[PDB]
């Protein structure tokens, strides 16, 4: 993640707003991580599973 | 053995194989631009992430 | 595509004002001219930097 910042910064970019950014993907990302994760059954016949 | 644990205790699980950095890194991308309610410049941040 | 944008990136570098300023303002724009159906030819302004 310092790699692909590292392009912004040499163009003057502040790095609060870099990490700003990422704090409102994380908060983006946990409402698509509700929708994308499975619930499993706690049946014992998961076994081959 | 932890692995396996985690999934009788926490019923949710997520494929691997790099299934959900593929989706969360292509949805967000396209999101940004439909919904524009953060600000310009946070544009740098979410893309690089 | 984005090796282009040195040409606005640096013009505005050189008078003080912030680059990336300039490519939010003109490209948020360029999006609201698409959907009121018609021509509109945008460019910087050195002076004011809007």
């Amino acid at each position: 993640l310092l790699r692909q910042a590292h392009r912004f910064i040499q163009e003057g970019v502040h790095p609060r707003i870099i990490t700003d950014g990422f704090e409102i993907a994380r908060k983006e990302s946990m409402k698509f991580l509700d929708e994308f994760k499975i619930s499993k059954t706690n049946l014992s016949n998961d076994r081959e599973f | 053995l932890r692995a396996v644990a985690n999934v009788l205790k926490d019923k949710n699980i997520i494929p691997g194989a790099g299934a959900f950095y593929i989706a969360l890194s292509r949805y967000l991308r396209s999101a940004n631009m439909n919904k524009l309610g953060a600000k310009g410049k946070t544009k740098t941040g979410i893309e690089a992430f | 595509a984005e090796a282009l944008l040195v040409i606005p990136k640096t013009l505005v570098k050189n008078s003080g004002f912030d680059p990336l300023d300039v490519l939010a303002m003109v490209e948020d724009e360029l999006d609201d001219a698409q959907d009121s159906d018609e021509t509109r030819y945008v460019g910087v302004d050195l002076n004011i930097g809007d």
